[PDB]
RNA sequence: GGUGGGGUAACGGCCCACCAAGCCGAAGAUCGGUACGGGCCGUGAGAGCGGGAGCCCGGAGAUGGACACUGAGACACGGGUCC
RNA sequence: ACGGCUUUUCCGGAGUGUAAAAAGCUCCGGGAAUAAGGGCUGGGCAAGGCCGGUGGCAGCCGCCGCGGUAAUACCGGCGGCCCGAGUGGUGGCCACUAUUAUUGGGCCUAAAGCGGCCGUAGCCGGGCCCGUAAGUCCCUGGCGAAAUCCCACGGCUCAACCGUGGGGCUCGCUGGGGAUACUGCGGGCCUUGGGACCGGGAGAGGCCGGGGGUACCCCCGGGGUAGGGGUGAAAUCCUAUAAUCCCGGGGGGACCGCCAGUGGCGAAGGCGCCCGGCUGGAACGGGUCCGACGGUGAGGGCCGAAGGCCAGGGGAGCGAACCGGAUUAGAUACCCGGGUAGUCCUGGCUGUAAAGGAUGCGGGCUAGGUGUCGGGCGAGCUUCGAGCUCGCCCGGUGCCGUAGGGAAGCCGUUAAGCCCGCCGCCUGGGGAGUACGGCCGCAAGGCUGAAACUUAAAGGAAUUGGCGGGGGAGCACUACAAGGGGUGGAGCGUGCGGU
RNA sequence: GGUCAGGUCGAGCCCGGGCUCCGUGAGGGGGGAGAAGUCGUAACAAGGUAGCCGUAGGGGAACCUACGGCUCGAUC
RNA sequence: UAACUUCGGGAGAAGGGGUGCCUGCGGGUGCGUAACCCGCAGGUCGCAGUGACUAGGGGGGCCCGACUGUUUAAUAAAAA
């Protein structure tokens, strides 16, 4: 993933780390769906 | 700053500005052939002969000579050399790198896991080649030279 | 590495002249820096220079008066014509014919009101004001 | 950190290049080469375009403000499209009836988006039954039947 | 690309027979998108940016295509044939 | 208001105009007779602090903002301010915008330097001498239609418009002559940049082999009885099959304590026991050698914390997942007792970090002062030490600081100053490092990478105050400590809430 | 000019395969606006267990834990 | 010559053109004008030239079992 320093800041808005997690997650699940694995 | 490291090391030669040879050297232009005849034939590289002139017998430098068949020359070691005949096939430290890059590739290939050493190689070579590229466009190498490790055993040998 | 002997002697001038040196020495020296220094010294921005033999490409000592506020070279050497010199002169100079430009002309080096007045063109080296 | 490049005579090729490269980082010109505002136009790069009024609605005001905001639906007689017409005046709403055509002509947001309180909203009616929403508001005219 | 021809008002892979593997390309080939080109027009102190319908010159088209007759000139907007 | 005056225009006529008409032009009759609207009125931005209506509704608002019963901001009336036969609204282009930056932008902390090196095309390149005129400059022929553009004069009343001359424009092409400073090309001569070599030294630079250091865990034997561990307090757990603890032995796997230092060596990631072998680089001292061999580098190559994956070994101590005990309203955690993968070796893959000096690399110049490391030189001591002290030169590594720079914090010869080069990256905040496509990978993942839509801010430095389950000085019987009497439990008086 | 044969240019129709798109499709996925909902309190002070990056595993949700790293860390 | 893919496959995917006889040349191996095989040009006949004989029809979804293999000799060969 790119480098985006700007948004580990804290100020409203969660942790960049669980964000990354999170959007790793939708991933997996949207290539599981389209049948890609 | 250096090739690779990157340093600025100053260390050198401080040579006085001089347009005539010194009047208290006491050998002269022929003896000082001679001597590098001699030397060469000791088996010494050109500056290691230069390095005895200046040491030992007491000669600055032969540069400072001027040429006796070439009015528009000064002397050189190399030039002396090369008109007694006994100048280097190819150059000297082409020759010297390529010696050393082939001595680290025998050991490497004992040491596999020494990457440091690898990376000494790989700038080794990459000295080589800029050399080549060199002695290629001054015509001093064939046109056709290249510059490979298993061809440089009979090189260095 | 060294590049541009002339723009080195010129930074060093000018850098010499605001921190208020009164004498400088440009290393290496050359023959266009020998023209470009005898031009300003025609016009009198520059005292006394003088050339100095040390084995290698020679040494320029320069005595400085105070009187320069901007000298530096012009990189890249624009070729310019005689109808030309107006845009060039708007670019590097503060008003009209405060400063001068050194042009390198087929007849030689000199300034560009010199050039102008012999009716030739030639590329732009330098400007000092 | 370093003089800018290139600067050499002879880099004219490659000045050319950055330079045309490093363009493309400006969203103006990227939008208007690539037709990017065409792709999507509703009204297909017109000032103003005629439709007809599908159903009438009030839109909440933004904070910190609040109120009811007056639009109308239209069909775009163009391509069918329906979008969202803001009906500008005190009592412009009564005038607007059910299956009326209506000239909307666009609002002059920032950029050319929605402007004021109301986003979302991006034209205002102006015309009504070929009649001016401005003199039916004022009472100059009298609204036509259609 | 060549060797020999045919055809054309003319030179030409324009076409044919034979002989070779050449030609283009990260200095942007091929492919895709858009677009008639220029003199000029709009704007800006200028560098520049944007447009290029009206007037002039040049190019194409006559519902979409393909063909021919006559004539110096057309495969022809207000001549011809077919789909 | 009164008294006058013309007629551009309007109305009616006569000529002239036009192919014929019309318009226009000249003249007569009548008469101020026929002729002003659009936006705006809070700032930006010129214009009212007046009145009437609505009252978070209706509405206005390009942006900031107004409206909640005293609205200069909404509607209306009366005033006014701008332009004016025009004046508003929307879309599009330029300027605004040095927010596309050749002129002429930025990248430490705000958007942005590839994690780091080697190197190919390209771009940029040290001094002198001779030769050619390709680039370059000057002069001179053939061109680059007209209209359009600028100026002067002349004709329609002046003007717009047109004519006569001068110039410009078409970003240029081409035939010749001249010049040689710079670039290009060919030749010659150099050593300053960069390489090669020699000498004495410095260093946790790397690989291999062999010896150790305590510490920790387990097992056996002897001693010795009742607890041990652990926490804020406990509990799970170990212990009578003899635990914790002490002593005599055996076995194993990680790691090299103090010395140790803004100390040292490496491109970076990283690298501390000792000895032997192999091996990379740098600094110093060099009247040594070659002779521009150089810098940066699109594509490309190599190295690359931890973690993860494949195969084979090992597994002491820690310890994701997991089990149990505590705390809590809940505690899928912080605390405690156990524990698989992993952490360790070998052959490979992955190529990711706040991989940070948040600062790419080469060169020249711009006050100093003060530590420390390596080398060299000079002087003085000496136990003659590879020892100590002081001064100077070079190369690394820190702090303070002048000129100057910056929004400031701060940087300041180890620049974030001025100059000469090269590559990479940025163009308001989200969407989004997402969707689609392509490449690599066993997989996890890696690289490349948008739009629709949404938003007026997001972001940086610094100031005053307020707060902190931050640190310090103080003060208080409406705070405590040490004490005296009470209220809260009952009835009643009185004042509240509620009914 | 008819008829029969070849030779060419060749419209139209059909079949198969590429490219540039355009419209929709029950149902799922995240994203953005919404105003005065529910659960807990993750970050800002040492935010009550310092925060954060990389990798990996768990948890209704912010989040928790392990290894390596930075200070964009308070006290000392 | 497609989706997909375990990168091996799918695949003879799909789909399109040709095929006789006669005359004469060229090529490969070969000492050979011995034998076998592979091309070229022209002429010509029929409705049809692998003319008889020999000799796949093909494609797209879904369920089950991975595959080759075995089974109720005498009603079940399968997903068992």
């Amino acid at each position: 993933m790119k480098r985006r320093p700007r948004k580990w800041k804290k100020k409203g808005r969660m942790r960049w780390k669980w964000i990354k997690k999170r959007i790793r997650r939708l991933k997996r699940q949207r290539k599981k769906e389209r049948g890609l694995i | 700053a250096r090739m690779h490291a990157r340093k600025r090391g100053k260390s050198g030669s401080k040579r006085p500005p001089r347009t005539a040879p010194p009047i208290w050297v006491e050998y002269t232009v022929e003896e000082i052939e001679n001597l590098v005849v001699k030397l060469r034939k000791e088996g010494y590289s050109t500056a290691m002969i230069g390095t005895i002139l200046r040491d030992q017998y007491g000669i600055p430098s032969v540069k400072l000579f001027k040429d006796p068949d070439n009015p528009n020359r000064n002397l050189t070691i190399t030039r002396i050399l090369e008109k007694h005949g006994l100048a280097p096939e190819i150059p000297e430290d082409l020759m010297f790198l390529i010696r050393r890059a082939v001595n680290l590739r025998k050991h490497l290939e004992q040491h596999p896991k020494d990457l440091h050493s690898m990376r000494g190689l790989q700038l080794i070579e990459s000295k080589i080649r800029r050399l080549v590229k060199y002695y290629k466009r001054k015509g001093k190498l064939p046109k056709n030279w290249r510059y490979d490790p298993e061809t440089a055993k009979l090189l260095v040998r | 590495t060294l590049l541009d002997p002339l723009a080195n002697a010129l930074s060093h001038i000018t850098n010499s002249e605001r921190v208020g040196k009164r004498e400088v020495y440009i290393k290496p020296a050359s023959k266009l820096i020998g023209e470009v220094l005898r031009v300003m010294q025609k016009y009198g921005y520059i005292g006394e220079f003088e050339f100095i033999d040390d084995g290698r490409a020679g040494v320029y000592r320069v005595q400085l008066l105070g009187r320069i506020n901007k000298a530096g070279a012009i990189k890249p050497r624009f070729p310019v014509k005689v109808s030309e010199f107006e845009k060039w002169e708007k670019r590097f100079l503060p008003a009209f014919e405060f400063g001068i430009l050194i042009v390198s002309t087929s007849q030689g080096v000199m300034s560009h009101k010199e050039a102008i007045e012999k009716g030739i063109g030639g590329r732009l080296i330098a400007y000092v004001y | 950190p370093g003089k800018k490049a290139p600067n050499g005579e002879f880099a004219g090729r490659k000045l050319k290049l950055k330079r045309k490269k490093f363009r493309w980082s400006d969203i103006r010109y990227k939008r208007r080469v690539l037709r990017l505002k065409e792709k999507s136009d509703p009204l297909e790069g017109a000032p103003q375009a005629r439709g007809i009024v599908l159903e009438k609605i009030a839109v909440e005001a933004k904070q910190p403000n609040s109120g009811m905001r007056k639009a109308v639906r239209v069909q775009l007689i163009k391509n069918g499209k329906v979008v969202t017409a803001f009906c500008p005046g005190d009592g412009a709403i009564k005038f607007i009836d059910e299956h009326d055509e209506v000239i909307i002509e666009g609002i002059g947001g920032p950029k050319g988006g929605s402007m004021g309180d109301i986003p979302g909203i991006r034209y205002k009616v102006v015309k009504v039954n070929r009649v001016s929403l401005k003199e039916l508001v004022k009472g100059r005219k009298e609204k036509p039947r259609r």
